[PDB]
């Protein structure tokens, strides 16, 4: 009942959760942009940063600086969300490696939609269809890998999918422990290790 | 493992041929007549099908027997260094022509050698007149020196024994020996039907012995003692 | 909700025991029970029945639905139909485990009963898997699961509901 | 053999779907245009993108990839209908119109290792390296015979286990009329098609731990019959089939498996404004390219410049009298242990086109030049190219060059001198082209270079061989603490690097088939060092510039060549690495040409000549 | 007659009831249907195989187990068909795209004691046998037909779904056309041909099982046994693996007259020892977590060897290895650690090699005298089955991913010794021979043992004790020069240790405190290797940089004072060696970053090698 649970990710929603460690780590990942105005003193980090300069900076910073008329900067999509990689996902979602390409693939992609890109519709449909394609294999592997090494199953899953995988594993193990009668015993908590 | 070093005409080769005759699974080889490859193991095209195949050398063929190496100092260094793994680790590891494997070579090596110049010199230690090196010297548990010094009473008794032997074996110490047939039966029974087990050996005695034997070996330089001499003690007791 | 909690609710189901002790009617908060007469049947909740069996104070009778022919008919009907069929108890799996683990001596043909209940469980879990896959593939927003039991739902429902929450947000992320 | 019946209802449904896909008129007209170009270029194979087919009809695409043969014959019949609709005259020139496939194939992307029996009858995309080619031989598909007695022509068409047809076919070559008259073949009226077998091998770097690379046999017909040669890294799209054989009333169920290719793609060498801006904007672009060349190796600036000259190459000259001057530049590195010779060679292997690895003890003369092998298809003996023959118009990187045998280096003499290797073996006495640059790495004798011995005895190689190399660099592990500090700083920075898509604790993965589209999905300074991806394309465009020598730079080179000759005269017999000769002048011309190529100047200027003279001075006059 | 089919039906029913009814557990705890559950989970995972225990089957119904032992080929297909039935009724209904039921491969394992290869005598032909051995060869995976259809060339009369018998047995096509009248022509002599598009094929593999080294009779070479593997048993093992095979001893069925070639059709493989159970996994996390894991590992290295603690620590670093890296420009940096032990005899160098070969997850031992360039790296040879040149892996290829233990390293020829330079640094073997041109992987550590040039170190000689080249010596991360020190108390303690070690051989091999068993440490090394690749922290790198510069200046000044070059050079490879050792120390603890403490310990170990230089 009263176990520890972190703040849940809100990255698929309209805005991410303020206190979510997953959302913070997701928003740290870098996004390509172009500066639409010059920025004095900023050449110390990248003298001024000149106008029209290409940069890759964190998503949190890009969301802070961005506006719908692109005064400070304008945003480019990462290549995995552009039309080339969308087609690879459309081919077969089950063979791609969203741990390499993420590890927060869906959360980062959902947060890109707030930059008013012309291909927001294509991005949204791509994310939804990637999830639909990968659902059955996530379900089967999570609910039927029992008491074995799950690293091969978990390797190519993004963090959202890995969360779902652990949920399925929890259900499987709970029912199996009940069936074997191990759910009856009263046990010392996980803090008993020290 | 045994090394008989010493003078000419001191029956070292006769001892080796006796061990060859009495022992089952005896391999006899001599000096330049042996090779590294022939001693240990050799790879050849199979005679009919022509794939590379590994084949047993003398040390492998003597795996639960005796390998006898006469004229041991007359060998090449490259041939003589081949037997180190078989002498200590009791295996022969070959990595040749796609074959990568280790064969069992659990044999006992009994070697015969001459000192430098063909005459042992009491002015010098064994290490100073043998011409072998420490890694091969230390691999021999028992290390014997046989000398042919003049001693008239012993010469007379030896001459009488030899001439009596030539009389006894014509085509026609005190204690008495066994007949050799009985000895062979006794040997194989003792080797196969009996297995000694060590319960205790009074560790302080042997430990102190080894410690000051190491001290005196470091003092004189006569023979390296390493750690193998301790395990030689256990083997000889068994 | 844990499987142990599902078992806790299954433990409220009524079963018939034959006491070997005499006790007047007892007025429990969740409803009165008894009187307990030696050698006669009396109907009590499953937790009490299992406790009395463990303390050697009664003989448990199988429920009316724990019969091999009835269970074979129900199993074959389940295997033939596409939808979940009505089950003989809303906690049949939990009932089977408790009663057969603690009272196999009292219940004849317990091996056949356990195997048939296992067959029904496997068929219905396969049907539930098909339902989940169809929901996600066809992008449903609602499903009808009339004859599923609580343990059967609880085995897969947390995973399924989390997946559907993510799917809903993914298909509504363009709403503003 | 080879004839199979198909269900006509599904065949017509599939043909309808594919003709709807190809009749692209109302949409962007992509495949209308592509079939127009197929007609215009006198081609008869259309390359279709299954991405486009998935956008238009997803289920038909899935069934295409999982049921390759029947779906492919349906598609080819649809293509014949469409090309007849566009141009009915052109449609009758060819018996059949073929379809190859590109794009992303999902799980069907495989290597020769993962290509298991589960993939039989599927479309598969196999990525690997070509290790064998057979000789192109004709295969009869349709023979016309004239009966002289009866004065009529019969026409028969054939098939085998390789050639599944979906029409009635024979497999016996006739010799008699039904009236038992003899038949005369009409060879001109018969139709034959080219046939070749190749072997695709797994990429060695992707193999598991203890394993040797695996192989798959591929059958190429028609236009694909000479689209890949040994050493090419390729992607082959095709249908994976088994060949059920029989031997005298009996069959072993073991069937060999082949990939009948429908499309072949190279994986090498494949807009101008960025390069033009670079050459005009940069000052001494050669320096920027050279120092950007191998970032993970600190220093060795002149060696990097020389390797850039090797990559760009000189210009090949053929004179009116038949005398010839090579364009290739040959570099030898002699040096102490752990001075990055091997890593420079490995960089050139990783970045140059057709760079062949070789080591002194791992190779032989036969493997260096050419070997007799028997065509497994036929049994006849024939040549199989060695490393230096494969490296033609490329590089061969010979590490551990001092460890090589002299008998092996005899071949290298002919290859470096004349750009060829002559052979007399099998049925053939021939002159193979081996026009390759050589990048050799060696240790001096005694391992470490000795200051108290002359360079010509530190270098264990004979002067006859040393004459072949344009440049000869001595690389010493000087233990200067300043250079040690900056080198160790660079090395520890490299060892602290981690890739972006990788977590802080990750161990390096072993390879797999992570390429899952036939073309690159993601697709000039670094993220002011020049980018590696840009530099590959820049060197590709710069290699073909072919600049001409100019008179003032020629005068400068002549002056400096005579001055270098005088310096050779004044030099002691310990103060030179090599003597100065007419081949030193040729080296100066080649290096100036390479610098001109770096500038993309189209004329060798004094700017180029100065750097060439400086590089030759640095290489030659050291101890 | 059809009474045989009746027998088949009832036996298949009994196998089905075994798979439907077998349970494990007790009524006090609870029951689980073992094989139903495994069938369900494997089918849903897409695995389509199960492994049945002979003792479980015998407990359920001993007659079925006896039938499987005596007549495995006849009854295993009934068991597999019953498994297919149970899989169907356990998984029905299935989602779309999974409607068609799949075949199930039933594998076998048993608790019975195994037989030797030389126990396989003619009395046991076609019986189920269990034998151990080593895989020494493994073919490419190829297709074997399980179902074919054959069509007649004249009338197009077709026979459909002919069952192909498993194993190396083939099939005889009918001599004369089937079921139709003897018309005109009656028959061409082979009327039938196999239809190309209708064949169903499965993966199969051929392997060579060598007799175990300790099973061989004295003086004899180890025997070989051919193995036929099928479906999921393909690529389950590689050469070098120790296995217990369960299979059917059989003749191939398409020197002497009535001679038939025999092989084992493998039905189960138990690798003696790519997966860790979660209990092993969390125990490995615990073992990495405890603070003195380095000391525990070092005490676990060669526990029967007195002393040599720094050498054991360096061997632990070699076992765990550094982290392999690829840099942005494509250049690779070696991760493995190379260690040379060089010096006096009787100092347990060979025992350390023999321990490391057994403790490393991947490990091969070879003598330097008994090896060659081709046999170490890779060899080229023609195959009698097809006249083409093929490659065969040597020691480096067989140990790729592990350790090569080269004993007697000073004894090998120099021309053979220069073969391993590329495989030591670049971790590749470039072959260009007989037309085949390739670059194999040899990512393996070299642990080498050697003696002095004069046997003992003979301390006055100095650099003359070494005949190795600077090129080969610079490729060794650590060069432990080992000298047998004659100290009296050391000798007494060592002798008492050896005597107790010999005495204690009969003590039933009881467990020990404060160390890791070899079988557990092997798995732990494998887990850490596959899981953790560390990096240097910034401050740690600064420490390493400054110490490296100091050591380089010291080495230069020592060589200048001597006016002679030292045999051991101090190079950038030694810098990277220190980096690798620090990363190995961190990998023991599963830490993503190497600290200043790890760098200090690495420098401490390396300064023994620098002592050996200066
Ligand atoms: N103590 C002895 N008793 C009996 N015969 C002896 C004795 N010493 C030597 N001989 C004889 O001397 C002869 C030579 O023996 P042999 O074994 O060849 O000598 P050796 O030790 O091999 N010397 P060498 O071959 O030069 O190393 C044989 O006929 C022996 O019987
Ligand atoms: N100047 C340098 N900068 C960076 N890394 C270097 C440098 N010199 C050597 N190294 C590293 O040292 C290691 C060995 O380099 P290597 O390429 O083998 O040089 P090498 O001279 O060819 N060795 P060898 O074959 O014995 O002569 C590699 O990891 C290199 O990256
Ligand atoms: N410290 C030790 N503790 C236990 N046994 C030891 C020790 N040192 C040596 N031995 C024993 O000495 C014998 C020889 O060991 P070995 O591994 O061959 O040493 P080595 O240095 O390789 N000899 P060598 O091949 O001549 O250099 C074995 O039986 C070891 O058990
Ligand atoms: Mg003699
Ligand atoms: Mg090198
Ligand atoms: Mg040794
Ligand atoms: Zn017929």
């Amino acid at each position: 009942s009263e176990a520890y649970f972190r703040v849940e990710s809100g990255a698929l929603g309209p805005e991410e959760n303020f206190l979510s460690l997953d959302d913070i780590l997701m928003s740290h990942e870098k996004l390509p942009v172009r500066t639409e105005t010059a920025m004095p003193r900023l050449g110390a980090f990248f003298n001024a940063v000149p106008q029209g300069s290409k940069l890759e900076l964190p998503l949190w910073l890009a969301k802070g600086l961005f506006d719908n008329k692109r005064r400070i900067l304008s945003v480019e999509l990462p290549k995995i969300y552009q039309e080339g990689w969308r087609t690879v996902f459309s081919a077969d979602p089950n063979v791609v490696d969203l741990h390499k390409m993420g590890p927060h693939f869906y959360g980062f992609g959902s947060q890109l939609l707030h930059f008013d890109s012309p291909e927001n519709a294509d991005i949204s449909q791509s994310l939804l269809q990637t999830f639909i394609g990968r659902f059955r294999r996530i379900m089967d592997s999570s609910q039927n890998a029992y008491n074995e090494d799950t690293s091969a199953l978990v390797a190519r899953l993004d963090e959202m999918e890995r969360g779902l995988f652990q949920t399925g594993q929890k259900g499987l193990n709970d029912f199996q422990c009940w069936e074997k009668g191990q759910a009856s015993q009263i046990t010392a908590s996980n803090l008993v290790q020290n | 493992n045994v090394l008989l070093c010493g003078d000419p005409g001191t029956a070292k080769s006769q001892f080796l041929k006796y061990i060859e005759k009495v022992s089952s699974r005896a391999i006899f080889t001599t000096g330049q007549g042996a090779s590294a490859v022939g001693l240990t193991a050799y790879v050849q095209r199979h005679p009919v099908s022509r794939e590379w195949t590994l084949e047993a050398g003398a040390l492998v063929l003597a795996d639960r027997g005796v390998c006898l190496i006469d004229e041991f100092d007359k060998m090449n260094d490259q041939d003589r260094t081949s037997i180190h793994e078989a002498m200590e680790q009791q295996s022969i590891s070959i990595s040749k022509a796609g074959i990568v494997t280790s064969l069992q070579a659990r044999c006992t090596v009994i070697a015969a050698a001459n000192p430098i110049g063909g005459r042992y010199d009491p002015s010098l230690t064994f290490s100073e007149n043998v011409d072998l090196t420490e890694p091969i010297i230390s691999r021999f548990d028992i290390l014997c020196v046989v000398r042919d010094t003049v001693d008239p009473v012993q010469d007379e008794m030896l001459a009488r024994f030899v001439v009596g032997s030539h009389v006894r074996h014509h085509p026609s110490y005190g204690v008495e020996p066994l007949p050799q047939e009985v000895l062979k039966k006794y040997i194989i029974y003792a080797k196969e039907r009996v297995h000694p087990k060590l319960n205790q050996m009074d560790q302080d005695k042997v430990a102190k012995m080894y410690s000051d034997l190491r001290k005196e070996s470091m003092a004189t330089g006569s023979i390296p003692i390493t750690v193998r001499h301790i395990e030689s003690m256990i083997r000889m007791a068994e | 909700m844990d499987a142990a909690e599902v078992e806790f609710l299954a433990e409220k189901e009524l079963v018939t025991i034959i006491p070997n002790f005499s006790l007047d009617k007892i007025y429990l908060i969740g409803g009165d029970l008894g009187p307990f007469n030696p050698g006669l049947p009396v109907e009590v909740p499953l937790w009490l029945a299992i406790n009395l069996k463990q303390r050697q104070k009664c003989r448990l009778l199988p429920p009316e639905w724990m019969d091999v022919e009835k269970l074979e008919k129900m199993r074959d009907h389940e295997r033939k139909e596409e939808t979940f069929t009505p089950m003989p108890s809303p906690y049949y799996m939990e009932l089977t485990k408790l009663l057969l683990n603690h009272a196999s001596d009292n219940i004849p043909k317990a091996d056949e009963i356990r195997t048939l209940v296992k067959d029904m469980w496997d068929t219905r879990i396969a049907k539930l898997r098909v339902s989940a896959d169809s929901f996600v593939r066809q992008q449903e927003a609602h499903a009808k699961l009339d004859n599923l039991t609580l343990m059967e739902i609880n085995t897969s429902g947390t995973f399924l509901t989390q997946a559907l929450n993510h799917m809903y947000k993914l298909r509504t992320n363009l709403q503003p | 053999a080879g004839t199979v019946v198909l269900d006509d209802v599904e065949l017509r449904e599939a043909q309808r779907d594919y003709l709807d896909f190809l009749d692209d008129e109302e949409d962007q007209g992509i495949y209308q245009s592509k079939v127009r170009e197929l007609i215009s270029d006198n081609q008869y194979r259309l390359i279709v993108n299954v991405n486009d087919l998935r956008r238009k009809n997803e289920k038909r695409a899935n069934r295409l990839l999982n049921n390759a043969f029947e779906e492919l014959v349906a598609f080819q019949r649809a293509l014949k209908d469409f090309v007849a609709s566009i141009d009915a005259t052109y449609a009758k020139q060819y018996e059949e119109f073929y379809v190859g496939l590109e794009g992303s194939f999902g799980s069907k992307h495989v290597s020769p290792r993962t290509l298991t029996s589960c993939f039989l009858s599927c479309v598969v995309c196999v990525e690997g390296i070509v290790t064998k080619c057979s000789l192109v031989r004709p295969k009869v598909v349709r023979s016309v015979h004239y009966c002289p007695a009866t004065k009529k022509t019969i026409e028969r068409r054939y098939s085998d286990l390789t050639t599944l047809v979906a029409f009635p076919s024979s497999s016996v070559y006739p010799t008699k009329d039904e009236e038992n008259n003899p038949l005369e073949t009409e060879y001109g009226l018969s139709v034959y098609k080219d046939h070749q077998t190749i072997t695709i091998q797994e990429m060695p770097e992707k193999a598991p731990a203890g394993q040797l690379p695996r192989s798959v046999d591929v059958i190429l017909d028609d236009d694909l019959v000479d689209k890949a040669k040994p050493g090419d890294r390729v992607q082959v799209v095709g249908t994976y089939r088994c060949l059920p054989g029989k031997k005298g009333g009996y069959t072993s169920g073991t069937f060999r498996t082949v990939l009948i290719a429908c499309n072949v793609k190279q994986m090498s060498k494949d807009i101008a404004k960025i390069k033009k801006f670079s050459k005009t904007r940069s000052k001494d672009i050669f320096d920027q390219l050279a120092k950007s060349l191998a970032p993970s190796i600190h220093g060795h600036d002149y060696v990097k410049k020389a390797i850039l000259c090797l990559l760009l190459g000189g210009v090949e000259r053929d004179l009116e009298n038949g005398s010839h001057i090579r364009g290739d530049i040959n570099i030898l590195l002699i040096g102490d242990p752990s001075v990055a010779k091997s890593q420079l060679l490995r960089y050139v292997l990783c970045t140059a086109p057709r760079a062949i690895p070789t080591t002194g003890r791992g190779s032989s003369g036969v493997g260096l030049t050419a070997a007799v092998t028997t065509d497994q298809e036929t049994g006849e003996r024939r040549l199989e190219a060695g490393a230096m023959v494969l490296a033609d118009r490329g590089v061969v990187c010979i590490d551990e060059f001092d460890k090589m045998s002299d008998m092996d280096r005899t071949a290298i003499h002919e290859v470096m001198e004349q750009g060829r290797v002559t052979i007399a073996k099998a049925g053939i006495h021939a002159r193979l082209n081996a026009r390759c640059s050589v990048l050799a790495a060696a240790n001096p004798v005694y391992g470490r270079y000795d200051q108290y011995k002359t360079p010509m005895e530190n270098i264990g190689l004979q002067d006859s061989l040393l004459s072949r190399f344009d440049l000869l660099f001595i690389m010493l592990d000087q233990m200067d603490p300043e250079q040690d500090r900056e080198i160790s700083d660079h090395v520890l920075r490299m060892h602290r690097y981690r890739a972006p898509g990788e977590q802080d604790g990750d161990a390096m993965p072993l390879g797999s088939a992570v390429d899952i589209l036939a073309t690159d999905d993601p697709n000039l300074h670094g993220t002011k060092m020049v980018s590696a991806a840009f530099m590959k394309k820049y060197i590709h465009v710069a290699k073909i510039i072919k600049p001409v020598l100019t008179q003032e730079s020629a005068t400068y080179i002549a002056e400096e060549y005579s001055r270098l000759r005088s310096q050779d005269s004044m030099s002691s017999d310990t103060a030179r690495t090599s003597p100065v000769t007419a081949r030193t002048l040729e080296t100066l011309i080649r290096l100036a040409t390479a610098h001109a190529k770096a500038r993309m100047s189209k004329t060798v200027d004094l700017q180029d000549a100065e750097e060439a003279v400086e590089l030759v001075q640095y290489a030659y006059f050291k101890k | 007659a059809d009474e045989g089919q009746a027998r088949k039906s009832q036996l298949q029913r009994r196998f089905k009831e075994f798979l439907r009814q077998y349970r494990v557990g007790t009524d006090r705890t609870g029951f689980t249907f073992k094989y139903r559950d495994e069938l369900k989970r494997h089918y849903n995972l897409g695995e389509y195989w199960i492994e049945v225990e002979m003792e479980d089957l015998a407990s359920f119904d001993e007659d079925l187990a006896d039938y499987l032992y005596k007549q495995p080929a006849e009854h295993l297909q009934l068991l597999e068909e019953a498994a297919k039935e149970v899989a169907d009724e356990v998984t029905r209904p299935r989602p779309s795209g999974e409607e068609v039921l799949q075949d199930i491969q039933v594998m076998l394992k048993s608790d019975a004691s195994p037989s030797s290869i030389r126990s396989l005598k003619s009395d046991m032909m076609s019986h189920l046998v269990k034998i151990p051995g080593i895989i020494i060869a493994a073919s490419a995976v190829r297709a074997k037909a399980t179902r074919i259809s054959i069509q007649c060339r004249s009338c197009r009369n077709t026979l459909t779904n002919i069952a192909m018998r498993p194993g190396l047995e083939g099939y005889a096509l009918p001599r004369k056309c089937n079921t139709d009248q003897a018309g005109r022509p009656k028959c061409p002599l082979d009327p039938y041909f196999i239809m190309p598009d209708k064949c169903k094929c499965v993966d199969f593999q051929t392997l060579k099982l060598q007799e175990l080294p300790d099973a061989v009779p004295h003086g004899e070479m180890p025997r070989h046994m051919q193995l036929y593997c099928d479906r999921y048993l393909c690529d389950k093992v590689v050469p070098g693996n120790r296995v217990t095979i369960m299979g059917i001893y059989s003749i191939k069925k398409f020197v002497g007259v009535g001679i038939r070639s025999s092989y084992i059709r493998v039905l189960g493989i138990q690798v003696d020892t790519g997966a860790v159970s979660p209990q092993e996994e969390e125990e490995f996390r615990r073992l990495a977590a405890l603070p003195n894991v380095y000391e525990v590992i070092s005490k676990s290295i060669a526990p029967s060897i007195f002393g040599g603690t720094d050498m054991k620590k360096a061997i632990a670093c070699l076992l765990f290895g550094g982290s392999r890296k690829r840099l942005p420009d494509g250049l690779t940096r070696r991760g493995d650690i190379n260690l040379l032990m060089l010096g006096d005899p009787g100092t347990a160098k060979s025992q350390l090699l023999k321990f490391v070969e057994k403790c490393s997850p991947i490990g091969v031992y070879t003598s330097g005298k008994g090896s060659s360039a081709a046999g170490l790296t890779a060899s080229v040879m023609r195959d009698p089955s097809s006249r083409n040149f093929i490659m065969e892996g040597g020691a480096m290829v067989l140990a790729d991913g592990g350790v090569v233990c080269i004993d007697e390293f000073d004894k090998m020829r120099e021309d053979d010794r220069v073969a391993i330079h590329e495989a030591m640094e670049q971790q590749t073997i470039s072959i260009a021979k007989a037309g085949i041109t390739t670059t194999l992987n040899s990512r393996c550590s070299v642990l080498a043992a050697a003696n002095s040039v004069f046997g003992r170190w003979d301390e006055t000689k100095g650099e003359d004790n070494i005949d190795f080249m600077p090129t080969i010596l610079s490729r060794f991360d650590m060069i432990f020069i080992v000298k047998d020190e004659h100290n009296e108390e050391r000798d007494v303690m060592l002798a008492k240790h050896v005597i107790t070690l010999h005495v204690s051989a009969l003590t039933q091999t009881q467990a020990v405190e404060g160390e890791i068993d070899l079988a557990k440490l092997k798995k732990f090394i494998a887990y850490c290797r596959v899981k953790c690749g560390p990096r240097l922290s910034a401050e740690a790198a600064e420490k390493l940089k400054n110490r490296y510069i100091i050591m380089r200046s010291g080495a230069r000044q020592h060589e200048r004072d001597s006016d002679r070059r030292s045999s051991i050079p101090i190079t950038v490879r030694q810098l990277e060696a220190i980096v690798r050792i620090a990363e190995a120390l961190s990998k023991m603890k599963l830490q993503p970053f190497a600290t200043e403490a790890d760098v200090e310990e690495a420098l401490r170990l390396f300064q023994v090698s620098t002592l050996d230089a200066a």
